[PDB]
């Protein structure tokens, strides 16, 4: 239960709203938590590393360069996230096997769908500011998202 | 790009339209003809219609297992037969040799289809003939096609067999 | 029934991936076949000639020039394709009467809907090399599509 | 009730087509009626004054400037539209509470969703000519919309 439009009405300026660039791909329509950011590009070695870890109460915010040439998340990687209790994923990038994703009990917001997987090298960086859709993200910020859009605050809400 | 004699006859009835072909096939000129149709069902019949008239016609329609599709094709390049009936799909990946007449029993919506049909005739050199038979429901289609292609198809009339109703509006 | 991601994972670079420009409008979620190609522009007289024929195991691939001014396929012409068992249609163009197209057992992917129909002068060419989405199509290529994307190869797959 | 493709077939050039920029957010798939125009930007004071009046058989058409930074229509205001029996809304701009809007017996076409609500000051004009999507709009005109698109005519169709 998160209403991003209700939240905007309440906290006003104290939230930042992300551009309307994304769409729901996961099993949850609304979701939120405390983010951990990632910078990468057409690679998801790092994603496999972090999602192998536990994430109750946590969202993974991934700056993927905006690529839609290569998918960063497939069913395997999302099944991974779900068994480790992750609230959801925000991918400034592409995703994959959308039919499988709608079924998994995780929020997924990304930009498009492309059949090609990313590479598995591991070239990237985590816990770093990322920036996209007109908003800055640091690890330990809080993120709230549903079908209407995505909002972000530095403190927790409710 | 190639060049072929092209004519058309308008018709009143399905029945007329098929006597037109009958007459036109019984001509010494006719040598190896292929006749196109549109509907699946009409391949079977028109083939019957043809024998009766006294013309060995062989019918080829696009489900046929590829073996039959060759047994059909082989009869035609053998003097056994000089009429093939088919649809646009039914004859897609086939080269047949030394054709001299292509008939459009049914008119196509597009000049692209038209052009592939009459593209069948030879190039041996010696120059084939494409004849369209137009029922009044095909009239627009005959014009649309004509405009597609460089030029219109000149009309003709068989003295004996003759259209007992008027030509359509425009 | 087909999974374009698993295929890319297998065939790697023996497939070519279309850019994510299209979405599903038909009743079949995925599909695949031998392609027949058409280049045309806001006209469908020729698509009626092609889809009147039998296309079990076949996909019609249409370079409609990317126009969203004019619908190339509408319910009428979709019922006709379905009736002749055509696997699915890929249209670099617009489609029409979406509510009716979704209830049909055929795969259709296309760029947008617009309610004005195409002309029917018959203008167009067929079995030609065509280009769009970063891929070249020609008759006899094999296309496979789902809700994640479109892929194409020269030879069949599995 | 309405099939916009058939209507275009029938009325040909007596009908202008809007460009495919919009989508349905309301419960009604298709709707239609006599139109009142409103011009504003990121403010919906005018919309409240307007949707309080009754509007059976009427459609509200909003040049919102195309802004997607601030949402002109939230759940609150859609309700007041239902209450006063309004046929549907057309917004060149953004809406809000997408999840609430689809449960609502009205028609809603818009460009995007953004969780930030519009100001309420009242700044704008009504019953003026407006222009977007390559169609130009006067109050008194007639709009019919479904999932395929939106079309406009001077006199009522049927």
């Amino acid at each position: 239960k998160y209403d991003t439009s209700e939240l905007c009405d309440i906290y006003q300026e104290d939230v930042n709203v992300v551009e309307p660039l994304f769409s729901n791909f996961g099993g949850r329509a609304s979701f939120g938590g405390q983010i951990i950011t990632v910078k990468c590009f057409e690679d998801n070695g790092l994603l496999y590393d972090l999602l192998e870890q536990n994430g109750r109460g946590r969202v993974l915010v991934v700056d993927g360069g905006g690529s839609v040439r290569r998918a960063l998340v497939d069913a395997e990687l999302a099944r991974l996230a779900v068994q480790n209790e992750w609230e959801g994923l925000v991918i400034y990038g592409a995703v994959r096997q959308v039919d499988d994703l709608e079924e998994l009990d995780i929020g997924i917001q990304a930009m498009a769908a492309i059949p090609v997987g990313a590479a598995g090298e591991g070239i990237g960086e985590s816990d770093v500011r990322v920036n996209f859709g007109g908003v800055t993200f640091f690890s330990g910020d809080h993120l709230y998202a549903d079908n209407t859009g995505i909002i972000l605050s530095e403190d927790p809400l409710d | 790009r190639k060049k072929i004699h092209q004519w058309y006859y308008r018709a009143d009835d399905l029945e007329h339209k098929t006597a037109l072909l009958v007459h036109l096939l019984k001509q010494p000129e006719a040598t190896r003809s292929i006749v196109f149709v549109r509907k699946r069902e009409r391949v079977h019949e028109l083939a019957n219609w043809l024998r009766e008239a006294g013309i060995n016609n062989c019918y080829l329609e696009g489900e046929m297992v590829q073996g039959k599709r060759n047994e059909a094709i082989k009869r035609l390049t053998e003097g056994r037969v000089n009429v093939l009936v088919a649809t646009d799909v039914a004859a897609r990946g086939i080269d047949i040799p030394d054709v001299s007449h292509v008939f459009n029993f049914d008119m196509p919506r597009s000049g692209d289809t038209y052009l592939h049909r009459i593209g069948r005739t030879a190039r041996a050199g010696r120059k084939g003939t494409a004849i369209s038979l137009v029922e009044a429901h095909d009239h627009l289609l005959l014009g649309k096609v004509g405009r597609y292609i460089e030029e219109p198809i000149k009309a003709r009339v068989i003295d004996e067999l003759r259209p007992k109703t008027r030509a359509p509006s425009e």
